[PDB]
């Protein structure tokens, strides 16, 4: 039989020692390829495989070896990333055929600059699909990303920032370093990120988790993602160019997200080989040395057998290939149109490399508990399926998130303060209107001598309406206050208007007589002071009625609440208010004073006799000055005083309980005084 | 004379974009092989160089350097590659056969890690060779708060990552640092939310007119600003790739006005100054040899930076060559097949030192990297200006002067300035309370005169003289409290601040005293009521006011109450134009503010108490006109009240200083003068009636 040779690069060190693994794989290949008669009748294969460690330099000089070495070789089977874009690249000038087996970078997608290149391994864009989903079950919208400035990781974070614009997540902070990171890892540091994604090789990955060990990056509000075929223990082995030690990227590495692509056909099926796929495993395995947990590139060992019969049923299709040279193009061709149109079953299911890649569907998701690797659940990107298992252990039951702010409106004691004011008022209400019925029904010619109780009446309701008027004032938003609240601040003004100016008007008519008879009273005062109280009422309700007082929120108090929660409350507080309030309460406020000051004059200006009316006016006049001088301290106070928390509603109770107090026992004193 | 030929690598055809570059420098090295032709420095040898095709391509190139690598005589060295791929291809895989590249127009930073490149040298300043000239030119104007704003690229990041190391140590800070990828004003906007003033650019040709459009919605132009930008684009780049087919999101005439006076930053081709250099000739001669050399091909900016490498390398091969041995020596450098490790050892090493004065000043490197010389230019009048230098061995910048401008009058700052201020309390007001007081100063004098002009009449009820006069001395003395209350910083000068506080303190509670002594003098009659001595009772107040005196005195001997200040920093800007103002507050107090205050107040409470239980008690003891039991008891309810309604309100209504000074002032004022009027005027009006 005639011979023919292929060219093969094997890394078994550096950056992804696979070759381990793979070398002896295709080893397993060729004597069962070479012991079937039906596929090749006069042809044997043989191989020549070389150490490159993916490193550039000795690629270039074994591949300067193997281009220009005798025999004449056929094709080329290149290892790592790097070493596949170069063969790719060189390759066009001298009309080779490149079929890769563990390259995944997405730029060789372009068939523009790539005419002859061909592989097994999916494209690394799968990982997209998925880690867009994991980011709506847990509710996240801001991320940072970290890369090693090679084109398969740039490309890959260009397909994710462009596949993500749509789920509505951005990207924030982007960082880069060539071969010493220490510098990206302070700048995150100092901008403070909690979700990042690594993107670089294992060495480096030990060179960024000890100086994210030296930096603190890590605890309970970080979450980490990472790729996922690295060794099962690639931090647990001795490396000299690093300071760090094994405790420090044990507490480092708790805690990440890990995703990776099924490779295995699930199923039980019968292949072209006419072999079972855990017996193809049980092979595997013996034909190592040693434990298949550590050794490198174990899991793409089907896909490398699977590219070896491709390319032999592809041979079979063809079928003169002893004097090939390396310029003449109709063989290049030939083979070229025997393999576009390729498609069979192998090992790992339906093998057709003939699609603009991604003929696998599944992938499989795990994470780090307690220095043991658990896997949480699988996925497919067609029918959207998600196999969740709940499993996943955070810290404290709950995943993270990056920080937020609540909003919260003030109260008051709604208990201590209120219903003392509450049960204060009622002792007083009752006292109120059973004095008012004892003015009723005593008519007596006693009661007839003292004055007419019609003005009595009216004092007397005047303050019984003042003193039904704290259960508006004390209510809030811890009850009431939703929709009506505009109407619980209207019926504290209906309330407020009507029980001063009732009592004040029945005193100061009193006092008005009182004055201008010493130095025809059954009807002028009072027609007089039925028309100022009118008067009084319609002011309030014109500007009630045209500009009234619905609601207005005022927020002052800051950030920060440095309790155990990172959350930020922003503290407001709602009260009753116009656009304009300063002027209308000011002019009111004077306008009654005035009265108020002339009351006080009037009062002083005659206090010796009373004759045939009543006689009272020594107690009038001490309970009007006594009310007339508590309003007018305690009024100016609660404009004043914003923060009405414990001192604005205090001061107004106990300035309505003095005042009706004084007012009930000035009025009902001399009747117990003559009975 | 046996030769030995070097490999030279670059683009020939005109069929290409980059083509003329190398014919702009085919001419140069043209020169100084004759020049060496015209000297034979390699007397028993012969200089050969080979020339090939690049095209800047990975197959031809690949292709190009097999071949000449396997039908090629002994090579030594390879000089050349203009590609930024091809050169890194070649120089990551160049260890295999032992040789140095020397390349003069890669000026991409990935070279500079000699981890992965051993071999490899150029002469030119790559853009590492900017970030320390910067920082100097800092040091010229005080500039620390800046900002950056980069694109991602590969030598947008080096670059940036570069900064951090070589302005480490100064006290320089970074404020902010963004990256973008195709909309760059969002974080623009992020800047003008950060409010930066100085910003240092790196990004490409194309990116510079969308960021200074966008830019410029955002007004972060004008006489405010200062960019820097780097400076390798082409001339007038501007006219042309603004209109761009049509580019209408941002005009001309609203841009030109805009990207006014940037500081563009780049390298220099030539020497403005005169010595004898190492050819024996001035820069002038050569820059018109050159100039009247080529025939026809368009001059270039890179022939000098070649002309003067090639020289090196001839000085290097002579200074290398010429060992201790000889007949062995030239075995080993025609033997070789390309294996000598040690050759290339030897080379290297003596390639490493080298110290002369080239063409374009001294040729000295570090860590391979060339010392050079690096221009500054700036935009005036839709045209560039050179305006400075900056030297590295001497690691000097020279300005040059009567040139360089800016848009206001002086150089712009980095931040606004911060300015502390006092809340003072209005004049108008303090004039009035203090026309106020002194007013009742004089009233008091007056009714003093009274009290002393019937001294010693019988119709005067011939009772309680030193108690009414001690009332009115406590008054008296106590006006003079309200007097003192209302300081300022600004008429203190911290002299007698310290002091006036707690002899402000001293005073009031002289006042106290007195205040409660006529309040007991009532209930020593009630007490008499309900059931020997002149002075005793006088005695007796002077007693109580001596030991809470003594206790006060004391307290406050080991209490060094002493003044403080908080601040308020929510500053905007009042003026309207930058300076971002705060308040600041002073105070008076101690670490014990509780124990010493509390005591004092409760024990003033307990008395008040007492005073109150003594009123509610006794309403009418049947007193003949001697006393007067009714007005003390009205001012002592109108007292008690006014006072527990003072103290919770300076207690309470600390964040307003033009308040609590009117209110302790009005309750002081009137309480007193309600007083003395209640006690006097009963006197005053019998008097009258005479
Ligand atoms: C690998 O290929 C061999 C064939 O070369 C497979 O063995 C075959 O197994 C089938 C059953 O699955 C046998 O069928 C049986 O045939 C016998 C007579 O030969 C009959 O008595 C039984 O009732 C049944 O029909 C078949 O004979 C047997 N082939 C030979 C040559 O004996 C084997 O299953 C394949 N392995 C895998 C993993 O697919
Ligand atoms: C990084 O590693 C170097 C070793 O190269 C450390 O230097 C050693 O420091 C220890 C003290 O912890 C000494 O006992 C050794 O003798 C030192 N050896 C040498 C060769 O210097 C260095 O301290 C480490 N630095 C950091 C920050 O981890
Ligand atoms: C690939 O291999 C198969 C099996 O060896 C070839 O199948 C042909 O099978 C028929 C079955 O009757 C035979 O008569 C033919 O003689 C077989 N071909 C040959 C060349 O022997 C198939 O032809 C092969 N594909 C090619 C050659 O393109
Ligand atoms: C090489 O294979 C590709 C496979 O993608 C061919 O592209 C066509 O792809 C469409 C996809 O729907 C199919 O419907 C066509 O049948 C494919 N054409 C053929 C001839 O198979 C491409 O045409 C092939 N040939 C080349 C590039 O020469
Ligand atoms: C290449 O030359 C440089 C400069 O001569 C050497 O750098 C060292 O520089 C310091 C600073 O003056 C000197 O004190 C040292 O003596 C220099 N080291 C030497 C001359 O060995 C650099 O070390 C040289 N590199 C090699 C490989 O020889
Ligand atoms: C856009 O196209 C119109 C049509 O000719 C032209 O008048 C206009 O100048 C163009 N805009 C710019 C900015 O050149
Ligand atoms: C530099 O500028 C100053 C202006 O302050 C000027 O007085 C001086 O002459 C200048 N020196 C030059 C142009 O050499
Ligand atoms: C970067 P690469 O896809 O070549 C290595 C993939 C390892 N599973």
């Amino acid at each position: 039989r005639r011979a023919v040779y292929i060219g093969a690069l094997f890394p078994m060190s550096g950056g992804w020692p696979g070759g381990q693994a793979c070398q002896p794989a295709v080893e397993m290949a060729l004597e069962d390829v070479n012991s079937r008669r039906d596929i090749l009748p006069d042809y044997e294969l043989k191989l020549i495989h070389h150490d490159s460690k993916c490193d550039p330099g000795q690629a270039t000089k074994y591949l300067y070896e193997l281009l220009y070495n005798d025999p004449i070789k056929i094709i080329l089977m290149p290892g790592c990333s790097s070493v596949s874009t170069l063969v790719a690249e060189a390759a066009r000038m001298w009309n080779l055929i490149v079929l890769s087996y563990g390259s995944s970078s997405p730029a060789l997608s372009n068939r523009q600059r790539f005419p002859t290149f061909f592989r097994t391994h999916p494209s690394a864009t799968l990982h997209n699909p998925t880690r867009v989903k994991l980011f709506e079950k847990w509710g996240w919208k801001k991320i940072a990303t970290i890369q090693q400035t090679t084109e398969v990781f740039t490309s890959t974070l260009d397909d994710l920032e462009e596949r993500v614009k749509e789920a509505g997540i951005e990207i924030t902070f982007r960082q880069s370093f060539f071969s010493d990171p220490a510098v990206p890892v302070k700048n995150l540091k100092r901008q403070d990120a909690r979700i990042i994604v690594g993107l670089f090789y294992e060495t480096e990955a030990r060179k960024v988790f000890c100086e994210v060990y030296k930096e603190r990056l890590f605890g309970k509000k970080y979450v980490w993602f990472l790729i996922g075929w690295y060794a099962d223990n690639w931090f647990k082995i001795y490396d000299p160019s690093i300071n760090c030690t094994v405790d420090e990227m044990t507490e480092a590495v708790e805690g990440h997200i890990t995703t990776e692509i099924v490779m295995l056909n699930p199923a039980n099926t019968r292949s072209i080989s006419n072999m079972t796929s855990q017996e193809f495993v049980e092979k595997l395995t013996k034909r190592l040395k040693r434990h298949p947990e550590e050794t490198g590139g174990f899991q793409e060992a089907p896909l490398a057998y699977d590219a070896i019969w491709a390319l032999a049923l592809a041979l079979n299709k063809t079928s003169r290939l002893e004097d090939f040279n390396y310029n003449n193009q109709t063989i290049t061709d030939q083979i070229y149109r025997a393999m576009n149109s390729s498609s069979f079953e192998g090992v790992s299911g339906h093998v057709v490399f003939d699609a603009s890649g991604s003929r696998m569907a599944w992938t499989l998701i795990e994470q780090l508990q307690g220095g043991s690797y658990k896997k949480i659940g699988y996925y497919d990107s067609t029918k959207d399926d998600l196999s969740w298992s709940k499993t996943d252990k955070w810290i404290g039951g709950s995943p993270p998130a990056d920080q937020t702010l609540v909003i919260k409106t003030f109260r008051f004691l709604s208990q201590k303060l209120f219903i003392s004011v509450s049960v204060l008022s009622s002792l007083g209400i009752v006292l109120a209107v059973v004095c008012l019925s004892f003015n009723i029904y005593n008519s007596h010619v006693r009661y007839i001598q003292n004055s007419q109780p019609n003005l009595n009446n009216l004092t007397a309701v005047g303050c019984s309406l003042a003193l039904a008027a704290v259960f508006p004032l004390g209510l809030d938003g811890y009850h009431i206050g939703r929709n009506q609240f505009p109407f619980v601040c209207q019926a504290r003004l209906w309330l407020l208007g009507l029980g001063f100016s009732l009592g004040y008007g029945s005193m100061f008519t009193k006092i008005w007589w009182v004055h201008t008879v010493f130095t025809l009273e059954p009807w002028k005062l009072y027609a007089t002071v039925g028309l100022l109280v009118g008067m009084d009422v319609l002011t309030l309700a014109i500007w009630q009625i045209v500009d009234p007082l619905h609601r207005t929120i005022e927020t002052f108090a800051k950030e920060e609440p440095k309790e155990d929660i990172d959350v930020s409350i922003l503290p407001q507080l709602e009260h009753c208010s116009s656009r304009k309030m300063n002027t209308w309460l000011g002019i009111f406020y004077g306008y009654k004073g005035l009265l108020l000051l002339l009351g006080i004059f009037l009062a002083y200006e005659t206090k010796s006799v009373s004759t045939e009316k009543i006689n009272d006016h020594r107690a009038v006049g001490m309970a009007i000055y006594n009310v007339a001088v508590l309003c007018l301290i305690t009024a100016p106070v609660t404009m004043i005083l914003s923060s009405q928390q414990d001192a604005a509603f205090a001061f107004a109770s106990l300035a309505i309980v003095f005042s009706s107090y004084i007012t009930l026992v000035v009025l009902f004193v001399p009747k117990m005084r003559r009975l | 004379s046996p030769p030995l030929s070097i490999m030279g690598l670059m683009p020939l055809t005109k069929e290409v974009a980059k083509g003329s570059i190398g014919r702009g420098v085919l001419p140069a090295v043209e020169l100084a092989i004759e020049q060496i032709r015209n000297e034979s420095l390699l007397r028993p040898y012969f200089l050969d160089l080979r020339l090939y095709d690049t095209e800047c391509d990975n197959a031809k190139g690949l292709k190009a350097f097999y071949d000449a690598i396997k039908y090629g005589p002994n090579h030594l060295m390879v000089f050349g590659g203009v590609c930024p791929s091809v050169t890194s291809i070649i120089a990551e895989s160049l260890q295999g056969w032992n040789l140095v590249q020397l390349s003069f127009a890669a000026t991409t930073p990935v070279l500079a890690d000699k981890k992965k490149y051993p071999y490899f040298f150029r002469t030119v300043p790559s853009d590492n060779a900017v970030n320390p000239a910067i920082l100097k030119l800092l040091k010229h104007y005080q500039w620390k708060r800046v900002g950056t704003l980069t694109q991602d690229v590969q030598r947008f990041s080096e670059v940036r990552n570069d900064l951090t190391g070589v302005l480490y140590g100064e006290d320089i800070e970074i404020s902010d640092t963004e990256s973008f990828s195709n909309d760059p004003c969002t974080s623009v906007k992020k800047l003008k939310g950060n409010d930066v003033r100085i910003i240092l650019g790196q990004f490409d040709q194309n990116m510079a007119a969308k960021v200074f459009c966008c830019a410029y919605e955002e007004n972060m132009y004008g006489s405010k600003y200062q960019w820097i930008i780097p400076g390798w684009y082409e001339p007038s780049w501007w006219e042309q790739v603004h209109t761009e087919a049509n580019s209408s999101r941002c005009l001309r005439k609203n841009l030109l006005a805009a990207m006014e006076g940037y500081i563009g930053v780049d390298f220099e081709p030539l020497s403005s100054k005169q010595i004898k250099t190492i050819s024996g000739k001035t820069p002038q001669q050569y820059e018109r040899e050159y100039n009247n050399k080529r025939s026809g091909v368009g001059p270039s900016k890179f022939h000098g930076y070649a002309y003067d490498g090639i020289w090196v390398i001839a000085k290097t091969l002579q200074r290398a060559m010429e060992t201790l041995h000889a007949s062995s020596r030239h075995q080993r450098i025609q033997d070789f097949n390309y294996t000598d490790h040690t050759l290339g050892r030897i080379i290297l090493n003596a390639m490493n030192e080298t110290n002369f004065f080239g063409v374009t000043g001294q040729v000295v490197f570090r860590n391979g990297e060339r010392m050079g010389t690096i221009k500054f230019t700036q935009f005036q009048d839709s045209r560039e200006v050179k305006v400075g230098e900056y030297n590295a061995v001497a690691d000097t910048l020279e300005i040059i002067n009567d040139t360089i401008r800016f848009q206001g009058s002086e150089p712009p700052k980095d931040k606004t300035i911060i300015l502390e201020q006092l809340r003072k309390i209005s004049l108008p007001l303090y004039s009035i309370l203090s026309a106020l007081t002194i007013l009742g100063m004089i009233m008091a004098s007056a009714f003093l005169f009274f009290n002393i002009k019937n001294r010693n009449q019988k119709l005067i009820k011939m009772s309680s003289p030193y108690m009414n006069n001690l009332i009115i001395l406590g008054g008296m003395l106590s006006y003079a409290s309200i007097f003192l209350f209302g300081l300022d910083g600004s008429f203190v000068s911290e002299k007698t601040f310290e002091t006036l506080c707690t002899v402000r303190t001293w005073i009031l509670t002289v006042g106290y005293t007195t205040a409660f002594g006529a309040m007991f003098a009532k209930t020593w009659r009630v007490h008499a009521i309900f059931k020997i001595k002149d002075q005793k009772l006088l005695v007796i107040v002077g007693g109580m006011l001596l030991i809470d005196l003594c206790i006060l005195i004391c307290w406050q001997a080991v209490d060094p109450l002493r003044r403080t200040v908080e601040k308020y920093s929510m500053e905007p800007d009042p003026a309207g134009r930058d300076i971002s103002i705060r308040p600041l507050l002073e105070h008076c107090e101690n670490t014990h503010m509780t124990i010493w205050l509390g005591i004092v107040y409760a024990y003033k409470g307990l008395l008040m108490l007492f005073g109150c239980f003594l009123a509610w008690e006794t309403r009418n003891v049947s007193i003949p006109a001697l006393n007067d039991s009714k007005y003390i008891g009205m001012s002592v309810y109108n007292v008690g009240i006014m006072c527990i309604i003072g103290a919770a309100v300076s207690f309470l209504t600390r964040d307003q200083p033009n308040v609590q000074f009117c209110i302790v002032a009005l309750v002081i004022i009137f309480c007193s003068t309600i007083t003395l009027c209640l006690v006097f005027v009963p006197k005053l009006i019998t008097l009258r009636t005479n």
